[PDB]
RNA sequence: UGAUUUCUAUUUACGUUUUAGUACUCUGGAAACAGAAUCUACUAAAACAAGGCAAAAUGCCGUGUUUC
């Protein structure tokens, strides 16, 4: 459109990106909208990777079997006339250790050994235990194989217990190799074999790929050699692209985190409040290198101060001070304390890398020795058996050391060092980028949710820049929840605490008799936390006086909001009105160090400390607020407070900010970017009197955007906010004005400038992300067999498992309601009568089979005259009638029953206009097949489905609709969900500005929250519309014919 | 049953009346099978209007966490998104009266109009 | 009101299904045996997203991202 001078506010959520465009000088709302998308989930790619690995495992098993087959055909032990059907492999395998085998049974034995060949290394199996680990089972079996071969033990298991297969069939490759080579040394005297034959077969039997070899030639997941393996496993640094990322637990990474911890400490003492170079070195050498997990006590003893004088440390949830521990340093020190080893930082880095990227004790030993270092062989032996080394660092070791210098020689932490250095991502040349690149987000070590939302926000920014020109200011806020589960967690906790506060208010009203407590919840809660004490005078605050004359007491802000910018409970105390009046724009340390106070500062400090110790009535934030002894007139302290309460310093936010600011820096574009703390925006949204409930659609996401945009406006209008404005923008700040009182603060921030105008905005736009991706899940996992009943229908057969589980009442329900659905009901009535007897005997039990097993020790056995019937473990029964399905019966030749899979997943639907009536044909995921560069709709299946819908050859192709495409039915615009019932020509749609569920809820409508529509003779008009990423509508123009070739 | 046997594929949907749930089954892996049913008013191609009770079964709805009162909402959400992306039509049986079809779904099918209702009534939760 | 884990490798024993054999059930028979049923179980051999490559090979791909 027409270029504008504007502020751009961005609200980045887990499923939405709201944008707000406000005029920079007139504060008028230029535009607003939301980009909507589905929440990413790591489980999608997780299942993809797991199924790819399983397919690889099955393929390699089959290939090993076929290679053994080829070897057998080579030595003429297998011909095209060999028959091995009746051969029992266990009997043949044990017989071949003592006698000649038939060529047929010899081949069968070798093949059966090749199919199941045991474990090489337990580290290769990522397992969930049948409840006894594979390592333990191998221990048991090898102890049981002290005088036997695997085949002999398996054969006696078969002859005694009747089973060989299951949990206890886990051996290791060594035992199989022993049995196989003894079998071969026996059979070579009767069959014309080679030593090459024996070597080739044993190799085929025991060989498999390593973690560092990877897939074979031609794989997009593979690598050429070990160097490419390492480089693909690690990745490249964002700022130094030819450097590889460090491992997570390298020594220098732990030292970097430890120096970050030390630079964050604020020590109350006569000397420098910050630890100095010599002091940090002394603490690292004498505490961090002597104690595995350093404590605040040890650090305080090192610098000869007390624990209460040290502030600004990380904390556990038990409230204990937390400090970085040098993992590899103490891991190697416990094996060798030699100065030549543990005091060699690069050597410890190499040891950590080798422990991380190598997954075998033997490979670890070899790669440690290959380091021509001063480590002894026994030291390497001991080191090879270490555990806990996983993960890759964000930075390369080069950047780690570059920042280690700044950590040693300054008191800045990692965030401040990165803000001052302003490193530029160099993996993509931001110099030659015509817009903000989205590929840098793929590098970040981030949750896929935040990754997707960051990419979406970058593209929204690009589109807004293309539409309205370069913005003046960009202000961004990222959602606090990491996913939907975290959102539900926070909702539950907030409902819980609201319930508890309501209970306390209600029983206060019951005990005291006055409803005044209903409007004093904040003062009452502060009274509770302080145990009825005014924390500035330590006098008693009678609950009756507070409830009767609440203005005798005031909520004072501990650190003045003109510097702290903190509006939360952590910066509030219920004090006497006179104390708050006399305190002014000061801190408790300044007010109680003064003539105006009534008590000392040390009395107050002692009280605050003992009050914080007990029952968590003080938060750590509140305690470090009350005992803030620094001069808040110092610019460093003000910068710290702005960075804490006004800026979002989470790693993901910092990475996105760095990317944006770098792109603008490199291209010499003057766009000031800041990321606001969400607590401040919550405060602003509340004081501006926005409703607590968000029940009118996606527009809220855009609303928030405008809100923070409005906030940005404030920070540009007043010079007394300049410092904050320049800290949020990460700009170096140069008789400056300043907010001097809290009333001035409230005048600046609470005043509802243009808030009604924001609430009156009605031209919101919405963009829903369309999904056209082919080759998604094509069919369900479950493999079903079917029967044909008397009436000619096809029923699906379900299995019932866990028959003897304490809580499984499904078989009891089935027997009591519909016994005829069981297959044994019709085909084995005597076993069913046994089962019904057992069910009625313990009918008052939830699972009668469970109690039967516990009382008798017997399972349900198949009916027998001689009581030799087999144990019944699962029961087949009739399910539903077979509707649309995928027939896979051809994979099972001569199968008497049809083998099916269910729920053909749809891809799209194509709408045609046929002699005045609207029809549509459903394109399924199974109908799209990849051909060598591009996905193609199979024309045979497509014409089949067209004919099934009676679509003419002269029918006019109207459009094709994927998920979230905009459809216009009878003049009403919806978004497409998908095909609901292909046979009934029923599609599913939803509203654009709000979900149909909440639309019905607002009107208290109980209708089904799904919009299902029929497309038939009654349909008058069908159109297709689409939007850009900003939600700007346009009708889809063309395509006389449907798309058959897809890019992918 | 008081059903009527018809030709069923040329039937136009007039008004979606109700959506009930009959069974929420745990497959004892991270997945669930949700059986539900729809009550619609429908007009046959011949002109007569019936009330359609259409049964659907959404299988392999992945949910790994143990479901509570604080959790069943997310299971319902995942069931909905799995059902929207797949094929779950089983069959449809028709009635002449809305009261008769409602009685069918009420007693012979044991259907609740709330996912939470069905979860507690079948024992998935409290 | 009250702070990064993405991407990716290797493998074992299971699990579902079909076929064959055996066991279990039923019928006939003196027996040798043969049928009926395909329910329950063991063993082996196969298939396990539809499928596509590739040709003796520790062979490769197929449910992710992005969808303007």
């Amino acid at each position: 459109s027409m270029k504008r001078n504007y502020i751009l506010g961005l609200d980045i959520g887990i499923t939405s990106v709201g944008y707000g465009i406000i005029d920079y000088e007139t504060r008028d709302v230029i535009d607003a909208g939301v980009r909507l998308f589905k929440e990413a989930n790591v489980e999608n790619n997780e299942g993809r990777r797991s199924k790819r690995g399983a397919r690889r495992l099955k393929r390699r098993r089959r290939h090993r079997i076929q290679r053994v087959k080829k070897l057998l055909f080579d030595y003429n032990l297998l011909t095209d006339h060999s028959e091995l059907s009746g051969i029992n492999p266990y009997e043949a395998r044990v017989k071949g250790l003592s006698q000649k085998l038939s060529e047929e049974e010899f081949s069968a034995a070798l093949l059966h050994l090749a199919k199941r060949r045991g474990v090489h290394n337990v580290n290769e199996v990522e397992e969930d235990t049948n409840e006894l680990s594979t390592k333990e089972q191998i221990s048991r079996n090898s102890k049981a194989l002290e005088e036997k071969y695997v085949a002999e033990l398996q054969l006696e298991r078969l002859k005694k217990d009747g089973e060989v297969r299951g949990s206890i069939n886990r051996f290791k490759t060594s035992d199989y190799v022993k049995e196989a080579k003894q079998l071969l040394k026996v059979q070579k005297a009767y069959h014309q074999l080679d030593q090459s034959f024996i070597d080739t077969y044993i190799d085929l039997l025991e060989t498999r790929r390593t973690y560092y070899e990877g897939p074979g030639e031609g794989s997009p997941f593979g690598w050429k050699d070990i160097k490419e393996w390492y480089e693909m496993l690690m990745g490249h640094c964002t700022y130094f692209p030819e450097e590889l990322r460090s491992v997570k637990y390298a020594y220098n990474a732990d030292l970097y985190n430890a120096l970050n911890d030390l630079n964050n400490l604020v020590i109350t003492r006569d000397e420098n409040e910050k630890l100095e170079y010599y002091e940090k070195f002394q603490i690292i050498e004498n505490v961090f290198k002597q104690k595995k997990k350093p404590t605040l006590k040890q650090i305080a003893k090192e610098i000869l101060v007390n624990e209460e004088d040290i502030k600004g440390y990380r904390v556990t949830s038990t409230g204990k001070p937390e400090f970085t521990n040098l993992k590899v340093y103490h891991d190697i020190k416990d094996i060798t304390a030699r100065k030549e080893i543990i005091e060699n930082a690069e050597l410890l880095d190499q040891i950590a890398k080798i422990l991380t990227i190598y997954q075998s004790s033997e490979d670890i030993q070899e790669e440690l020795t290959n380091l021509n270092s001063e480590l002894t062989q026994e030291e390497i032996e001991q080191i090879s058996n270490l555990k806990g080394y996983t993960g890759t660092h964000n930075l390369s070791l080069k950047a780690i050391n570059l920042i280690l210098d700044e950590l040693w020689h300054t008191n800045d932490n990692q965030i401040a060092i990165f803000n001052r250095l302003k490193l530029v991502p160099k993996k993509v040349d931001l110099s030659q980028q015509k817009e903000i690149p989205t590929t840098l987000v793929d590098d970040f070590i981030l949750s896929p949710v935040v990754k997707r939302s960051f990419i979406q926000s970058i593209k929204v920014i690009n589109a807004i820049i293309k539409k309205y020109g370069l913005p003046n200011d960009i202000i961004i806020e990222l959602a606090r929840e990491k996913n939907s589960k975290d959102a539900q967690k926070m909702i539950n906790e907030m409902q819980k605490r609201n319930r508890q506060t309501n209970e306390r208010i209600e029983e206060i009203i019951r005990t005291t008799g006055k409803e005044n407590a209903k409007y004093l919840i904040e003062k009452i809660k502060l009274h509770d936390m302080q145990e009825g004490k005014c924390l500035y005078s330590l006098e008693a605050i009678p609950l009756e006086d507070l409830l009767n004359n609440p203005f005798n007491y005031e909520v004072d802000h501990i650190i003045p909001r003109s510097v702290s910018f903190d509006n939360s409970f952590n910066n509030k105390v219920l004090v006497k009105q006179e104390e708050n009046s006399k305190k002014g724009n000061r801190t408790p340390f300044q007010y109680l160090s003064s003539s105006d106070s009534k008590i000392s500062y040390e009395t107050f400090k002692k009280h605050i400390l003992n009050l914080a110790k007990g029952k968590g009535r003080i938060s750590k934030t509140k305690k470090e607020y009350l005992l803030e002894e620094r001069d808040i007139n110092r610019f460093s302290v003000q910068k710290d407070f702005i960075n804490r309460n006004l800026v979002d310093t989470r790693y993901a936010t910092r990475g996105l900010m760095n990317l944006l600011r770098s792109y603008f820096r490199v291209n010499n574009l003057d766009v000031k970017v800041k990321s606001i703390n969400g607590g401040f925006t919550s405060f602003l949204r509340r004081k501006w009197k926005f409703k607590k409930e968000r029940n009118k659609g996606y527009k809220h996401h855009a609303e928030d955007a405008l809100i923070i945009a409005n906030a940005d406006f404030i920070f540009k209008e007043w010079k007394k906010l300049d410092k904050a404005k320049k800290v949020m923008e990460n700009q170096m700040f140069e008789s400056m004005p300043e907010i001097e009182t809290e009333q001035e603060y409230k005048e600046i921030f609470i005043t509802p400038h243009q808030i009604k105008h924001i609430k009156d905005f009605k031209d919101y736009k919405y963009s829903h992300r369309v999904d056209k991706k082919p080759n998604r899940e094509l069919i369900n996992d479950t493999l079903y067999s079917t029967r044909k009943d008397d009436k000619g229908n096809t029923l699906i057969v379900n299995n019932l498992n866990g028959l003897y589980d304490k809580d499984n009442d499904k078989l009891k329900k089935l027997i009591n309601k519909s016994p005829e659905k069981l297959l044994m009901y019709h085909h084995d009535p005597q076993t069913y009568q046994k089962l019904k007897l057992i069910m009625e005997q313990y009918g008052d039990e939830k699972n009668p089979l469970y109690k039967y097993y516990e009382e008798t020790g017997n399972y349900l056995t198949k009916y027998s005259k001689k009581d030799n019937g087999p144990v019944i473990k699962k029961i087949k029964y009739y399910g539903n009638k077979l509707n649309a399905h995928l027939d896979i019966t051809d994979d099972y030749p001569n199968s008497r029953n049809k083998v099916v899979k269910l729920s053909l997943k749809p891809y799209r639907f194509d709408v045609y206009l046929d002699n005045g009536v609207y029809k549509f044909v459903t394109v399924k995921n199974l109908d799209v097949i990849k051909k060598e560069n591009y996905y193609e709709v199979n024309s045979k299946c497509y014409e089949e489905a067209k004919k099934l819908k009676k679509i003419s050859n002269q029918a006019e192709f109207i459009a094709s609709f994927y998920n979230n495409d905009l459809i216009k039915i009878n003049g009403e615009l919806y978004r497409v969900i998908g095909v609901n019932n292909d046979l009934l020509n029923r599609i599913e749609v939803n509203m654009i500005d709000i979900t149909y569920r909440e639309y019905l809820e607002n009107m208290n409508d109980k209708r089904p929250p799904r919009i299902i529509k029929t497309i038939a003779s009654k349909t008058q008009s069908i159109k297709k519309y689409s939007t850009d990423i900003l939600g700007n509508l346009y009708e889809v123009k063309s395509k006389k014919h449907p798309q058959i070739i897809k890019k992918g | 049953k008081s059903i009527e046997i018809k030709d069923q594929n040329n039937i136009v949907l007039i008004d979606s009346l109700g959506q009930f749930f009959t069974d929420i089954e745990n497959d004892n892996n991270g997945r669930y099978n949700i059986d539900y049913v729809l009550l619609n008013e429908v007009e046959h191609d011949n002109g007569n209007t019936y009330y359609e009770v259409g049964m659907y079964r959404t299988e392999e709805v992945p949910f790994s966490d143990k479901v509570t009162q604080d959790n069943v909402e997310l299971l319902e959400d995942k069931w909905l998104q799995i059902d929207q992306q797949g094929e779950s039509y089983v069959e449809s049986i028709f009635f002449e009266n809305e009261e008769d079809a409602r009685e069918y779904i009420k007693l012979v099918l044991k259907g609740h109009e709330t996912f939470e209702e069905t979860a507690k009534a079948i024992g998935v939760i409290k």
